[PDB]
RNA sequence: AAACGGCUCUAAUCUAUUAG
DNA sequence: TAATAGATTAGAGCCGTTTA
């Protein structure tokens, strides 16, 4: 189960971009069920197969496939159970118009059993850090440091933040809840919700549909029905409207896959992986800090 | 009867400064934003893994179909969409031939002797994982 | 005659017009470009006027600010305006308007009067009009190359802004019991017993009862609880709650709203318990669903709920829980439920969720939403709500059609 | 572990209350 | 310490490959 976390663990210490590949996945046809079709059926899917593959092959040696399109910095950080481990992911926009999306890591830890949230010294810590990495990159502090989560921020923390965070700079905290019960369906067509519409519950919370039905594809990001994703600006002051354009646009960077987009931002997703990375083995000291050594 | 709200949906860039909403699309029609030369591929598995691992990158070389191509655009080539080479031909192979630990441990020992070891370069490392 | 000619400034525009050309023969189209086509080592300008004169449908002049003021641009533009003049054809010269720089008003004087095909951005949607523009004058295998026309064509179909309408799967209450009792049964209702048991909801809340119902509707079997002061009950006003007024040292506002929230969940366990149909329990809640033969030729309306695939039998159902944060609101969530003989469930829970995920692989989004619908309104006593019973007297009252909402973008649906 | 999705299962924590 | 809820959160796995 764990197979391959541990082997991108222990590949940190040394900065080797590594990638797995199991022969089910590259020869599919080859291994049946013993009783008919092959196990995985990938025929429908080949050429998004090889897409995906060579977006990652492309990705880890070292190739920009694409940017994204000032002044803030996107800092997603995710919380992982052994004690807990916060493992951030950073993105933003330098002088030179090229997204940097590196992801802040050496995760922070809090031995609290179910507390998914940081204490202030290691939250302090995380935000020096976010701060000093997007100012080593842009030469300048972000005028918005859009911090986002799973999880709401508590009080304590939040103060933390906004005590080591400097001045003239308004960081704002975003909650990403995925799998709520808001089964939205459409009456007239037989295709479900196209995928952009958010829903306003509140000036500060709002359902946005990251992931559903596209036009330009002809067809939905997903089979089923498309759950909304819950964005809550539950700490920091920021409009609805451009937190929900954010999400979109982080939904975008999904570099370890070749897919129009995904239902969370990817950020969040990214730092998560870097989370399963680090909590894998024994912990690294300055780990390697870059998704083609994790993803 | 409540008021649903639109976000544009974003464009990401690619080569030429142009903006495609799929990346798919954008790496098709116009290709990614950096140049690198090539893939220095490193295959470390089981001689029938870096078989299978060869043959699946010449299928790669060559256009390779969907089931319905509109709903998911197609794959041109890697020398068509990103403009480097990838060719199966000049892979670095590493032959194998608590349990998963030692089985970690293999491929890691194995990895680690042929990028301090080995003369030639590898890129990335594409672990071939036997079933 | 059956060619297509690019001009462009050959030291700076050379990425725009090597793209373009490619485009241009993987759509079929031959071209003819100086920096792929023109030969190495052959007199260059007697091989442009050859092929300028001779075999060429259209003549497309890249409009950049320096490939508009370029001496050998504006030769190739001469000699392709005199041979406009010779075949008579219109719309033979094309500009294409990539520079945002230079304005459409200094362009040079003899494109000027053309339309100028527009790639200042987006060269995808520019290379689009100009396939259009091919198209409307016949411009001069047929399997391969239609996937990048295809490609080219909907690589933008940004959203129509067409009214459209949605159902979810929020149903707004109605209506609700006019006062939360609290009854404070210290000895009458024994410390051992469980308050799940009782025939109407019901919760242990300090010493009290917190309940919907009248004082003596737990009679039945909890006898003791009669000749109880009615005075010893406190009866809040829940709309203060809803409202977030009401906000005291015996129960704060969050308290007693999930107090009416867990009333709300249970008398819904009760009610399906009292409205004929079974129940599966998942990992976090009650699901419920009819059995086969149960309804006429298997549906509801026109909608059926329970079917037959691979010698399985699925039953569609619902498990619903309420939450009152923006607005007082019961959220269901649908599942497919399976079965061997229709009526006798299955143990296993890895073939019940193989089971599920081949049903689901062609449902859709009409399926899911009429099933839906249909499951609501058969456990409708009331023709437009459906009802939970918390007492005798107070009743919960849930809306038969979900919150409906609408956008200002839409799309076309797929045929 | 190409990947995303729906789904299922389990566990934990924070609140409020009750019995040890 | 145990229980009963809601709310949150986290983990895992399992099947399809997104109706033309
Ligand atoms: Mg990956």
């Amino acid at each position: 189960a764990q197979f391959h976390d541990q082997l991108k663990a222990r590949l940190l210490e040394h900065t080797i971009p590594t990638q797995i590949l199991r022969e089910s996945t590259l020869a599919w046809r080859d291994f049946k069920n013993t009783f008919g079709a092959p196990i995985r059926d990938f025929s429908k899917i080949e050429g998004h197969l090889a897409w995906t593959i060579s977006t990652a092959a492309y990705y880890k040696a070292g190739g920009k496939p694409w940017k994204l399109g000032p002044g803030v910095c996107y800092l997603g950080l995710v919380y992982k159970k052994i004690q807990n481990a916060c493992c951030a992911a950073q993105m933003f926009l330098d002088n030179g118009d090229g997204t940097v999306f590196k992801g802040e890591v050496g995760p922070w830890y809090n031995p609290e059993k179910g507390e998914y949230h940081l204490k202030p010294k290691e939250a302090k810590a995380l935000l020096t850090q976010a701060l000093e990495s997007y100012k080593e990159q842009n030469k300048s502090y972000p005028k918005e440091v859009f911090i986002h989560a799973r999880t709401r921020f508590n009080d304590e923390e939040w103060n933390a933040f906004n005590e080591v965070t400097p001045k003239n700079t308004n960081l704002v905290g975003v909650t990403i809840t995925k799998s709520k019960p808001l089964k939205l369906y459409k009456t007239e067509g037989a295709f479900p919700i196209m995928r952009g519409n958010a829903y306003i519950v509140d000036e500060k919370k709002a359902f946005l549909w990251t992931l559903g039905f596209v036009p330009k594809l002809q067809s939905t990001l997903s089979m089923e029905v498309p759950n909304p994703i819950f964005i809550e600006i539950n700490k920091g002051e920021a409009e609805i409207q451009q937190v929900l354009k954010d999400i979109l646009a982080l939904t975008k960077l999904n570099y370890n896959a070749c897919i129009y987009a995904d239902g969370e931002p990817v950020t969040l997703r990214f730092a998560n992986k870097i989370g399963e990375i680090l909590t894998a083995s024994t912990e690294i000291k300055t780990p390697p800090l870059a998704f083609k050594y994790y993803i | 009867m409540k008021e649903l709200i639109y976000i544009e949906e974003p464009s990401i860039l690619f080569a030429h400064g142009q903006k495609c909403t799929d990346p798919r699309d954008g790496l098709a029609l116009f290709g990614p934003l950096n140049q690198i030369y090539g893939i220095k591929s490193g295959v470390v598995g089981t001689q029938k893994g870096l078989q299978i691992f060869k043959s699946y990158l010449d299928k790669i070389q060559k256009p390779i179909y969907n089931h319905n191509n509109i709903t998911r655009p197609m794959f041109p080539g890697f020398e068509a969409v990103f403009g480097c080479k990838w060719e199966s031909q000049n892979i670095v192979f590493k032959e194998i031939t608590k349990r998963t630990y030692d089985l970690v441990t293999l491929f890691n020992d194995k990895i680690i002797t042929a990028n301090k070891n080995d003369e030639e370069r590898v890129d990335v490392w594409f672990v071939i994982v036997p079933e | 005659r059956n060619k297509i000619f690019i001009s462009h400034a050959t030291p700076e525009d050379d990425d725009f017009t090597r793209w373009l050309s490619l485009k241009l023969i993987g759509l079929g189209y031959e071209v003819w470009c100086d920096i792929l086509f023109l030969d190495k080592g052959v007199d260059f300008w007697s091989t442009i006027e050859k092929e300028i004169r001779e075999n060429t449908c259209k003549f497309l002049i890249v409009s950049s600010t320096a490939g508009n003021k370029r001496e050998g641009v504006l030769k190739e533009l001469a000699v392709a305006t005199k041979v406009k003049k010779h075949l008579q054809d219109d719309m033979f010269i094309i500009p294409l308007a990539i520079d945002e720089n230079l304005s459409y008003d200094d362009i040079n004087i003899e494109i000027v009067r053309l339309n100028a095909i527009d790639f200042k951005k987006s060269w995808a949607k520019g290379l689009q009009d100009l396939l259009d523009a091919f198209e409307k004058q016949n411009v001069p295998d047929h399997s391969k190359s239609n996937l990048l026309y295809q490609q080219i064509f909907l690589h933008d179909k940004q959203a129509i802004e067409k009214e459209e309408t949605y159902d979810s799967n929020w149903f707004p209450i109605i209506s609700f019991p006019n006062e939360l009792r609290f009854h404070r049964y210290d000895w009458r209702l024994p410390k051992q017993f469980d308050v799940r048991t009782l025939a109407f909801p019901a919760i242990r809340y300090k010493e009290y009862l917190c309940t919907f119902a009248w004082e003596y509707d737990f009679i039945h079997q909890l006898p003791k609880t009669e000749t109880y002061n009615g005075q010893e009950s406190i009866r809040i006003s829940t709309s203060d709650i809803l409202s977030g007024r009401y906000d005291t040292d015996f129960i704060r506002n969050y308290e007693c709203q999930r107090l009416i929230v867990q009333l709300i969940n249970k008398a819904f366990e009760l009610r399906m318990k009292d409205k004929n149909v079974r129940e599966y329990q998942m990992s976090k809640t009650f699901a419920y669903w009819i059995e086969k033969g149960k309804l006429e030729k298997d549906k509801f309306e026109k909608i059926k709920l329970v079917g037959k695939q691979k010698n399985k039998y699925w039953h569609f159902g619902i498990s619903a829980a309420g939450k009152l944060y923006p607005s007082p609101v019961l959220m269901v969530s649908s599942h497919i439920i399976f079965t061997m003989d229709g009526i006798n469930l299955i143990k296993s829970k890895s073939i019940q969720h193989s089971s599920r995920r081949k049903q689901g692989k062609n449902w859709w989004n009409d399926k899911w939403r009429e099933k839906l619908l249909a499951f609501i309104r058969f456990l409708s006593d009331d023709q437009n709500a459906i009802y939970l019973n918390v007492g005798s007297e107070e009743k919960i009252l849930i809306s038969n059609k979900p919150l409906k909402f609408f956008g200002k973008m839409s799309y076309v649906t797929p045929s």
